[PDB]
């Protein structure tokens, strides 16, 4: 019983690693990419923030 | 009184100590006595 509950808590732990270090990176260089692109964007067309 | 007078003494009364301890200590005594630290460790996982 033991060794198995210590496993679910490893398994928790690297599902949550995966998250915080693997996905979430990913997917807030995308947005902070997206958002720059799109400041960019308007601020040349309209010569105003 | 006489140190051996004692001894004896003192081995009647262990004798039936030891009789006694006999009568009482199941016989997995020593497997339940070591299943203690497994059982404290489970409860720091959960």
């Amino acid at each position: 019983k033991a060794k198995f509950e210590s496993e679910v808590l490893t398994r928790l732990r690297n599902m949550r690693h995966k998250i915080k270090r693997e996905d979430l990176v990913s997917i807030e260089k995308i947005i902070a990419d997206r958002e720059r692109e799109w400041e960019r964007k308007w601020e040349k067309i309209l010569g105003k923030c | 009184g006489n140190r051996h007078r004692y001894l004896e003494e003192l081995q009647k009364h262990l004798a039936i100590t030891k009789s006694l301890l006999e009568e009482i200590m199941p016989s997995h005594a020593s497997e339940n006595a070591e299943s203690f630290d497994t059982i404290k460790d489970l409860e720091n996982i959960v």
